[PDB]
């Protein structure tokens, strides 16, 4: 595992460490989006961060399963419960939860 | 070891780290109906994987006045997936439920709700106030959807019952102080091999706080109650078109 | 044939009933075993956690000091056909002279016993009940005299017609079953078997009989089944000119060979209609009586 | 797609907001074929 | 007593008296997809009986000027039954199917139409008549759903092939002086063990009059033609919300 | 664990087709058995039924009188190896020097051999392909001279970065594979594998490449199968100073190891474009040469 | 935190079909990625330079 940089927004030098990690915050319980992105490993943006989506580019084609792992670095008081979901082909971005 | 779970069903799986065990419903488990109970004569479909599986269909905030909630089985679903087009395409139905209710905190907070399955939950209406008016539920008060219904009167269930004895049916409780979670399992439950999943509801779902919740001023006020739930071993027969009610 | 490896391996279609419990014999109560004292770590009796759902398995031995007692108590008396299977008034009717309601001689009575109090409670406290039943008839005048009166008691059966007066060519009952009987004749009595569509009568349906839309006026269906609608009790003086006297008929219920599932909370408000469990809003009660303060008695 | 099932909960006294660090990698099942160049060449004139 | 049949399949049966046998095309029996060829991972839904059921989805008028139509699998069926919705919310899919086309006359008729499934049907434009205009069918043209479509030129299917040469794909033969339907059986047909039902159409089902109806001023001058087809070993993956393209 | 009669009798997951023909040796003509005269009633071998949709099966032998005839004439030549391991013109390549087109000393050729028809047309005759390859390619000036000048040719697979110059970091080709040979030198040639996503290449694909609305503007797309496009294969002359001579490279595919499934009528309308079956409409012509009547040669 | 990679496998997060995976890892090894002439250096001789 290497980190998967789903944050890549920031740009400028002072702000590059930003996109390896993304936040969370308190909500108004309405279900809410926190973060989206493609999970596909050999195309441009996040994936780009990680050695997989490296090595990946030495190859044209490529077959498997893939896993990203999260963890939350938030204080030991902060409890949350989150759903992370992985649509497949044909269905479009989610417009709710 | 008993306070960590997984849950995973079809393309689904919960995780939970503040569980109290799990509970199945008079102690048996979903099974399909058996040859000898079974009525009707042709071959019922089981779609498997694609229906059992886990729906997250709604969140309520619980707040310092809240009085209570119910939802309707299969109501809850008839709209929903793959599970909700067999019910409309099938006259017959029959399954088992996972029902798994979320709502976590801080070490903070506190409160109580009791959440249980009760099986044929007639409403019944205040009659007028008074007694001499024989009013009856609205059909968005009996099958209220995914939305489910506030309760009016909770302590007697709007049904003239005593919710004190709720506890004689399949429950938990989420204390705050102790989990974040209920998992309750419940069997196939009528007097008939299959029905309609449209006309008749076999059980209703309630979450009612008992003990209010609390915490004090700057503590995260806004605290959701998710409700998530799983068809086990659906079955369904008499196939024709599409039918909403 | 079969090949697939998911589908081998599968478990659709399993119809046995895995089932976590099983009944035990228990012709009395439970004995008590001498206990000592214990003063241990890690054994905790006395703490529970009641939201797992479960009621506290700490039993007396663990929490005193105990002697040993022989208990021999029946529970014989709290079986479902000893709680049940006794007489109770579960429906009246009236045969007036010149009377509001049945001037004309006979009487069509629904069969629900849903009418009375003290025998609907008991039977409400489960969903599903399967049971026979005797019935019993008892007639005479309004002040409890018996008069030299003729009747005739007829089962009718839904689809069967009602009579609709003294002299309805249905009182020839051909085929439903009737009873004749003098007032002065004992109280009549027989047997009913279990004649419901359904596996078992239900006092409780949460949902509609029949499809389509759940418009207002339809509302009063709801909680509506026709597997609990066993028919019509109708009877009549036999006769064709007006029976001299004014009659009122009990009818009594003794369930027997009974069984019931899922039990549910007891009705703590009190009954206004039968066909629901409407309760007075205004008039919310609690459960039971109350006190000033939770320190004083 | 990642969504709030219930709710980010704090007591007072903690930070209203925290983050989340994601690590990807493959699967056992994974491999890849036909090797090709990279779409990245990191030169822009000769180095020296 | 091979012009006699009878075809039962989920609760739908079809009866002839007048067939010409059954064409299983290619020579083999739809099955399902085996452990080996299968490389996506999750475990499939097989509905069974409630998607694999005949359904008659269009008359055509046969006229004694009639061109001939098509129709694309599994296009004609993406909105239609349980078998649409499952379509519809998989992103996978994969089946045969059992075609039964029908038709019949009066032994005063005459005519017959050629009943054949061609796989990889793309349809070709006329290329704005000269031929150098790069033109493209409209998506109506391509996947003309269960109304089918009207061929333009039919003694090049549309697509700049001889239809003379269109028995080297599994067909059969409606001469009214003969049979009143056609019946073919095909297996799942493509490179992959299972593909999109929306974005591919594994084969199109085309019917042509070759010999044109005809019969005396007095008879029954309306003569339909009805397609009824059911799917067969219906598998369904990569489950998600319903897409109808 | 199962137990409903229907789920234990289901065929549900039988992944083995049943076949219902065979393949048999035939390495020679079928053989010719001495036949006699047959005036038989029952037995109709010369009438058939055509609606059933199979091929006369009437041979000689009981249509006339024949002798015996042992026929070795072999079968090999009609193998799909034989009819296709020959190699043939699939691409041509321009590098001019004062030009319209490649006036920058390199080119790059998108893998595609439907550009041209005698090998098209042949293809074409089956629907799914699966093949390995020996590709051939022939240097010369448009004149057919033959110069003292280097080439490289490399194959840039669908993400590796095209060149865009004779110049381009691109030809540094650490991973892409390339070949560097001279006019001078006999043709290049190389094996290539079978490379698609899919079990085989096809040459038809009714469908769309993606989901969403298949508008106007994406009309252009029908058709398109990723699985089919193998990449890029760039030619430049090496160097940094533009050459002396304009060149052409010939491309010639060579099948090898073929096998393929589906055959489907042969192509009877003149190509017009790479990407489709498109023709012209006005005109249509018909598949073979015409006479002027049914009754006269 | 631990440092090792997440041992979660398909099989128990979804229920998965059995599939026999034959897809080769040869390609993936050192010789294959490396064994491919790549250019590493240049050299001039010119006449006046
Ligand atoms: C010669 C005539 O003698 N026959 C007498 C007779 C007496 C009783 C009888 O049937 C009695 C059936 C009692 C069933 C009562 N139940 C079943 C469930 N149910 C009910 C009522 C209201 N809501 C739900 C269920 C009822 O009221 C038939 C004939
Ligand atoms: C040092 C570089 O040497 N490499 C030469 C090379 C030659 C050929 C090559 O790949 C040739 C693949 C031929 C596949 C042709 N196909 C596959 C199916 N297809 C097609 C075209 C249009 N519509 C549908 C399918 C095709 O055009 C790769 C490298």
């Amino acid at each position: 595992e290497t980190i998967l940089e789903v944050n890549n927004v920031p740009t400028n030098a002072t702000s590059l460490m930003e996109r390896l990690r993304f936040p969370v915050s308190a909500q108004a319980g309405k279900g809410e989006l926190c973060a989206v992105f493609r999970a596909d490993p050999g195309r441009n943006g996040p994936w780009q961060s990680t050695l997989l989506g490296q090595l990946c580019g030495y190859y044209t084609q490529w077959s498997g399963s893939l896993e990203v792992t999260f963890m939350f670095t938030g204080s030991f008081m902060a409890t949350g419960k989150m759903l992370i979901a992985y649509t497949p082909p044909g269905g479009p971005l989610p417009k709710d939860r | 070891s008993d306070r960590v779970a997984q849950l995973t069903i079809g393309n689904s799986t919960i995780t939970t780290q503040e569980a109290a065990n799990i509970i199945v419903g008079y102690g048996e488990w979903p099974s399909y109906c058996s040859d000898s109970d079974a009525t009707a004569v042709d071959k019922p479909t089981r779609p498997d994987v694609s229906v059992n599986r886990f729906y997250t269909l709604d969140t309520k905030l619980w707040e310092k006045s809240s009085k209570g909630w119910y939802w309707k089985f299969p109501d809850v679903l008839t709209e929903t997936g793959v599970f909700g087009q067999n019910a409309q395409f099938h006259y017959l139905y029959r399954s088992g439920f996972c029902i798994h209710v979320q709502c976590n905190a801080s070490k903070f907070h506190q409160g109580a709700l009791l959440v249980a399955v009760l099986p044929e939950y007639v409403i019944g209406t205040v009659a007028g106030g008074t007694g001499t008016e024989d009013t009856h539920p609205p059909y968005k008060q009996t099958q209220p959807g995914a939305d489910g219904f506030e309760l009016q009167h909770p302590y007697v269930l709007d049904a003239g019952i005593p919710i004190s004895q709720l506890t004689v049916c399949p429950h938990q409780w989420i204390n705050l102080r102790t989990n974040n979670c209920a998992t309750i399992i419940v069997p196939y439950i009528n007097a008939l091999p299959f029905d309609s999943a449209l006309n008749h509801c076999n059980f209703g779902l309630l979450v009612v706080p008992i003990s209010p919740l609390d915490y004090d001023q700057g503590a995260t006020p806004v605290i959701p109650i998710t409700i998530t739930l799983a068809p086990m071993c659906s079955e369904f027969a008499g196939l024709r078109q599409a039918v909403t009610q | 044939g079969d090949r697939v490896a998911d589908v081998i391996e599968s478990s659709i279609g399993d119809s046995v009933s895995r089932a976590l419990t099983h009944a035990l014999p228990a012709p009395t109560g439970q004995n008590t075993q001498v206990s000592s004292h214990r003063l241990d770590t890690g054994k905790v009796p006395a703490l529970q956690a009641a939201e797992i759902g479960a009621s506290s398995n700490a039993s007396d031995e663990s929490m005193i000091e105990t002697r040993c007692v022989l208990n021999s108590h029946s529970t014989a008396e709290t079986t479902l056909d000893s709680f049940f299977s006794r007489a109770g008034l579960v429906g009246e009717i009236d045969l007036p002279l010149k009377g509001t309601t049945n001037p004309n001689g006979y009487a069509n009575w629904d069969i629900d016993i849903t009418g009375y109090a003290q025998m609907r409670r008991k039977v409400e406290l489960f969903t599903y009940m399967r049971f026979d039943a005797e019935f019993t008839f008892v007639a005479c005048t309004p002040t409890g005299e018996v008069v030299p009166q003729l009747l005739q008691y007829m089962f009718v059966p839904p689809g069967a017609p009602k009579p609709d007066s003294r002299e309805s060519l249905a009182w020839q009952t051909a085929t439903n079953p009737s009873v004749f009987v003098k007032l002065s004749d004992p109280p009549a009595q027989v047997s009913v078997p279990f004649m419901s569509p359904a596996s078992a009568y239900q006092w409780f349906y949460d949902g509609y009989p029949t499809f389509g839309e759940h418009k207002q006026e339809k509302d009063l269906e709801y909680g509506a089944c026709p597997n609990n609608m066993m028919g019509t009790f109708s009877v009549r003086t036999v006769g064709t000119s007006k029976s001299k006297y004014p009659l009122v008929v009990r009818i009594y219920m003794r369930m027997k060979h009974v069984r019931a599932w899922i039990p549910r909370p007891m009705r703590n408000q009190n009954y206004l209609f039968k066909a629901n469990p409407n309760y007075a809003g205004n008039s919310i009660k609690p459960t039971g009586a109350s006190r000033t303060a939770i320190t004083t008695l | 797609s990642i969504w709030y099932q219930t709710n980010y909960v704090v007591p007072i006294g903690a930070p209203n907001t925290a983050y989340i660090i994601a690590l990807a990698a493959a699967q056992k099942n994974f491999t890849m074929k036909l090797c090709k160049d990279a779409s990245d060449i990191l030169q822009t004139g000769t180095i020296q």
